[PDB]
């Protein structure tokens, strides 16, 4: 070894969590590690809302390195909102640590039912500074600026439920996690980990699509028009008014997503975007895809993409590295 | 589903 | 006869639509007639979004009665957003007509994929003035102020698939639509059509709950905590990472809602609220009870409630009248 | 699902 690793455990076969600590007394929390945001938050002992009941809670009084701030702040995600106030304390990811500005959340009611239905405590953003609220330098950037890691990069190797755990690796790239070569794609903006790829599924093509690589999204997210055309004659049932797309798992018509650049070609076959729902009915699957429109046509390459492809998030070189993940360690 | 920042 | 009636058509026993016209020429449109909002909007001919390409579009240059405004408006709903600009024109509802402020929508992507998947063009709000954007007096209020109708009230007899069509009746109450007594519940606020009822499912009780009677909602919506308690008494199948559940339609343990006031008792059995998904499996249903947290503990009595109960929306007396709907006309 | 105004 040489790089620091946070072990990742799957949540309900699609998302994944990892643990980190806040305070000089190493108060532990379970996090969604989220390349699609850029703020760290943990629920406070000062939380009053029902969603905090089952959570680990941060107690600033128990940490000598706590530094008061108290600036109020609301953190908004596509899926919900939490609010509280800024604080500063030692954040420990792996056995790397640094003083860090984060949000003590005291109100989680804007993040229900998700928060209560889930077993994470907080979210640890891994995006770029401009995506942050409160102008926070990213953890991995600060760590390299303070010379605590070799490279301002991190790496995701996602867990698979029955097979193996996953790792968030900070500071370096480990060959054990992927097969074949890494291909690098330059960021089109330092905001999300967003790259430009042609997106192809049917005879449907969206050239130069904005593709966000987002560990904190459980699905593949697709422009609504693209999705509608995708599903035309696919024998997929959209349950009226629900983003719930049901198919025979062995539906021969299900296409393969193909995202291409000059550098590389990344595909997502049905086996990666289908989720079994045998308890709903025999041989049934749902498409783990949703339609979502951004100002610019955008795909979120969420967990289903990252489950197939090992990913490198390189701040120094402003790029995402992609390689086929090893099926087994 | 869950989609993480605005 | 003698009241203004607008025929209503069912969509999969889950929503309903009615037609109205805009401009002095015909220009027909299909609307969600929505007691939970207070604005009228139609997709403009200036809308080039993929959603609008499948819709009937409003051309303001084809109407002499049109008068420009152009003030930018964003309309927000729980289920999405559309944007455009205010216009004014002759809005014809049934055989009645009046000059009226409405929105020409030019962006619909924040309302996808529901907009494209559905066959309605726009939404006609039937709420109170304080709910509107641009302080628009409700159509029915203005119609009674202009002496086109006897009473500032409207009435909903919802269609039931394979049984009968329905009607939105403006100006008066017709006995043909219901059996037994009407019971009037006073509004707790002039905003939504919102009344106070004790809501109970067994020992799960929320006394003096805020209950919004909403024709534009396809589910029964309950506080998330309330849904969680109800789910403890069921063995339904949760859809992976979605707040939706699958059941056999004949699951005898499915809850019957009971809503009680000093004046009346209302019940809603599974036969009314479940969403059938026969195209996924025989006798399969979505639970169609959705957790939704308002600042105040709130139930939305959507279409499922209104399919069972004929409803009278009385501006003059600030009340909702409730009676058992006739099973067939 | 559909839930109609804020």
């Amino acid at each position: 070894s040489s790089n620091d690793n946070i072990e990742l455990v799957d949540f309900q076969n699609i998302m994944f969590y990892g643990d980190a600590e806040v305070g000089d007394n190493q108060q532990p929390f379970t996090f969604i590690l989220d390349t699609g945001s850029a703020n760290l938050w943990v629920p406070s002992v000062k939380c009053t809302t029902a969603g905090c009941l089952t959570k680990h809670l941060y107690d600033s009084s128990k940490s000598r390195t706590y530094e008061k701030d108290g600036t109020k702040v609301e953190m908004n995600y596509v899926s919900g909102t939490v609010s509280g106030f800024f604080s500063k304390d030692l954040v420990t990811v792996g056995n790397l640590s640094l003083p860090y500005k984060f949000i003590e959340v005291i109100d989680t009611n804007g993040f229900e039912p998700t928060y209560t239905a889930s077993t994470f405590d907080g979210i640890l953003g891994l995006g770029w500074k401009d995506l942050s609220i409160g102008s926070v330098d990213p953890i991995v950037v600060e760590l390299k600026n303070q010379n605590k890691i070799e490279n301002a990069l991190f790496t995701f190797y996602l867990p698979v439920h029955d097979k193996h755990t996953g790792f968030l690796t900070i500071g370096g790239i480990e060959e054990r996690f992927y097969e074949g070569p890494l291909t690098y794609e330059k960021l089109n903006h330092d905001l999300y980990w967003q790259i430009t790829l042609d997106a192809h599924v049917g005879n449907i093509m969206l050239e130069k699509a904005n593709c966000i690589v987002d560990s904190g999204t459980s699905a593949i997210t697709v422009p609504t028009d693209f999705l509608n055309k995708m599903l035309q004659n696919l024998d997929v049932i959209k349950v009226p008014f629900l983003p719930f797309y049901v198919t025979l798992c062995n539906n021969s018509k299900l296409p393969t997503f193909e995202f291409t650049s000059e550098n590389g070609k990344y595909t997502l076959e049905p086996e990666y975007y289908l989720q079994h729902i045998e308890d709903v009915g025999p041989g049934l699957c749902m498409l783990n895809i949703i339609g979502l429109d951004f100002p610019v046509p955008t795909f979120i390459l969420g967990d289903p993409f990252m489950r197939k492809y090992f990913t490198v998030f390189d701040y120094d070189n402003h790029s995402v590295g992609i390689a086929l993940a090893k099926k087994n360690l | 589903x869950v989609v993480x920042a605005x």
